[PDB]
């Protein structure tokens, strides 16, 4: 399936606060109205310029993602899972599953099966958006969690995403994937383009309105 | 300095703009993130095995 | 003036108008307002 | 109460042009950067 | 190795830890400290927060950043409050008093005497007469209102009677 997003993944481009006023940026975004793949519930996706990423439930099926090039040994990748723990970022050189995984007794982590050379480490219904992009061997992420009215379908509306994260890694990426906690006992990829937007501040500086300048005549 | 900035030794009744002014920084001053991980070096140089 | 002296064969380009080098930063400084002439010739044979 | 334009339009211009005056502080013009502590801070004087 | 200790020098153990620093190709890591200053407020400083650098007088203010956000601008793009990385206490930044100086001149022809406007600038920072277009010094501020002499601005003027 696919799916139409309204106003969706809008991100602070920057730490710059801003009172009452309408300013203009160049940067990568997901523009207005897209249209956005729908999976249900998963395969090996493609990154080639950021990610916008979407998903809904109130238990918790999506458990992070994984990234790369090659998703396996003889090159290096990142690895973000959060079991019901707590979030564990990650980057070694892995083995993955061709089809990886984690169950829910309670024992999983069918993911990997190799750990080598790790450079980095870290360890500790509603509507979940992320914001993932790679920068200068800067990986980027912006976020934001919203509580549907829904359980399970993409709403319409303006919410801005705050940054959460900024990994000094080097690591290329051209592949992502997902995680799910199986059965034992929805979600959506758009992809960033550069646009140019025109963002309105509020008076305590937070995004409440945008326009897309290449939509249409009027915008 | 009115004389220096008209060119003249005879000047006619007038107000006339001859320099600027402005204050100076007392002093300098720097503020960056506290200290947290100085990196404990007191593990592989003080080791007891 | 003429400034007479010996230097190792490398720091032949440090004296030259404007540059960095322990040569130039300690023994021997031009201005970058330099006018003038700089002859160097070797010398291992005297 | 419920027509100044020509008043108006005045007021907009000399705003419209200082603002564009002060925007031109922000440019390169082909340097390394818009700010003189940027370029008195990695280049030597030369 | 049979260590004991009663070996001469150069047969005792030495232990020894090699340090090597590597440069792959990330976007950064580990580096030195760097000594740093206090903070005052009420005074033209040269500061610098984290890279923000300038200069200016810091007071404290009455915004709300959001917590992600480290220092505001306003319209035209200059910097106008700032956020402190230790204390996370956001202050305003006003530029340091400046201006313009005029001198007011009887005439050279009349006297020697003359007086001298700050122009927009408040009188602490610089007999002292207080107007709209700034500080005036030298000059005296009668009450009765003659025809117009020399404008200093904003609706007064000044002229030499009887003698100053
Ligand atoms: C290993 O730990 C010891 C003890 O904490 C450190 O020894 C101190 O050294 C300083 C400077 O020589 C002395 O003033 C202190 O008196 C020492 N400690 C004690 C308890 O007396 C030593 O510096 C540490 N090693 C390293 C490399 O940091
Ligand atoms: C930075 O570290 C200092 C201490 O080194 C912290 O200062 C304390 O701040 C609290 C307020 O939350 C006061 O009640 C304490 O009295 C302060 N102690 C000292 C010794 O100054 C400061 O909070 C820290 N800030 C951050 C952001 O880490
Ligand atoms: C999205 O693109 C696919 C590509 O074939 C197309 O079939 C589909 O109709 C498009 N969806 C929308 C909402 O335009
Ligand atoms: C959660 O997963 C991480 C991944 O390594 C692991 O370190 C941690 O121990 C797990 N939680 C528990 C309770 O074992
Ligand atoms: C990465 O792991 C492989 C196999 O474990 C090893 O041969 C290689 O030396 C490791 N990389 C580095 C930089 O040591
Ligand atoms: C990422 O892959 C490209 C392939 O074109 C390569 O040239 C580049 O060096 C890689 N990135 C890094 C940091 O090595
Ligand atoms: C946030 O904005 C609202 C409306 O714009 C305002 O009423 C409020 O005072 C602001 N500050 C808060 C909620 O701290
Ligand atoms: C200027 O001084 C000369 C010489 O004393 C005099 O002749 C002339 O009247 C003066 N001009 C005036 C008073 O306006
Ligand atoms: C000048 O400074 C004084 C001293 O704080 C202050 O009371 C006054 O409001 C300022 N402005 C004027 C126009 O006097
Ligand atoms: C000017 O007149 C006012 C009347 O309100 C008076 O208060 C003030 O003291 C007078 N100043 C001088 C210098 O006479």
């Amino acid at each position: 399936a696919y799916t139409n997003s309204f106003t969706r993944g809008v991100y602070y481009p920057d730490k710059v606060f801003r009172s009452s006023v309408l300013h203009s940026t160049q940067d990568l975004f997901l523009p207005f109205f897209s249209n956005v793949t729908w999976f249900h519930a998963n395969p090996v996706l493609p990154f080639n310029d950021g990610v916008y990423f979407a998903s809904t439930e109130k238990s918790n099926i999506i458990r992070g993602w994984i990234f790369g090039t090659t998703l396996d040994s003889k090159t290096q990748s990142l690895l973000i899972v959060n079991n019901a723990t707590n979030v564990v970022i990650k980057v070694c050189e892995f083995q993955f599953c061709n089809d990886p995984f984690l169950g829910v007794m309670e024992s999983e982590f069918r993911v990997y099966s190799s750990a080598n050379n790790c450079t980095f480490e870290y360890v500790s219904k509603n509507l979940r958006e992320f914001v993932f992009k790679n920068i200068d061997g800067y990986f980027k992420i912006y976020s934001k969690h919203t509580p549907i009215n829904l359980v399970r379908d993409l709403p319409q509306g303006f919410s801005a995403l705050e940054p959460l994260v900024d990994l000094p890694i080097g690591i290329n990426i051209t592949r992502f994937q997902t995680l799910l906690a199986l059965h034992r006992s929805a979600y959506y990829v758009g992809y960033l383009q550069p646009r140019t937007f025109l963002l309105k501040y509020n008076e305590n500086g937070t995004i409440t309105d945008a326009v897309d300048c290449a939509l249409d005549p009027l915008s | 300095e009115t004389k220096c900035t008209l060119k003249s030794f005879t000047v006619e009744k007038g107000i006339y703009q001859t320099s600027n002014f402005r204050v100076q920084p007392t002093e300098s001053i720097v503020r960056f993130p506290n200290i947290t991980n100085l990196c404990p070096f007191g593990e592989v140089f003080n080791a007891t095995r | 003036y003429a400034d007479s002296f010996v230097i190792r064969g490398d720091e032949v380009r440090q004296i030259a108008p404007g540059q960095t080098g322990k040569i130039a930063d300690y023994n021997y400084k031009l201005p970058d307002d330099f006018t003038g002439c700089v002859i160097a010739w070797n010398s291992n044979n005297l | 109460s419920s027509a100044l334009g020509k008043l108006q339009d005045v007021v907009n211009q000399n705003a419209q042009a200082l603002n564009t005056l002060v925007k031109q502080l922000s440019s390169n013009f082909g340097a390394i950067s818009s700010v003189l502590n940027d370029i008195l801070s990695r280049l030597d004087p030369p | 190795y049979g260590f004991q200790p009663t070996n001469g020098v150069g047969y005792q153990p030495y232990r020894v830890v090699v340090l090597s620093f590597e440069l792959l190709h990330a976007p950064a890591t580990v580096c030195g400290p760097k000594k740093s200053t206090n903070l005052v407020k009420n005074k033209c400083v040269n500061f610098n927060f984290n890279g923000l650098t300038g200069t200016g007088v810091l007071t404290e203010s009455n915004k709300k950043f959001l917590p992600f956000q480290q220092f505001g601008r306003d319209i035209a793009d200059t910097t106008d409050a700032v956020r402190d990385p230790q204390t996370l206490e956001i202050l305003d930044i006003t530029p340091c008093s400046f201006g313009g100086v005029s001198v007011i001149t009887p005439g050279t022809n009349t006297s020697n005497q003359v007086a001298v406007l700050y122009q927009d600038v408040n009188c602490t920072e610089v007999n002292v007469f207080q107007t709209r277009a700034g500080c005036l010094i030298g000059a005296e501020h009668v009450n009765n209102s003659y025809e117009c002499d020399i404008p200093i601005g904003a609706g007064i003027c000044a002229s030499y009677q009887t003698q100053s």
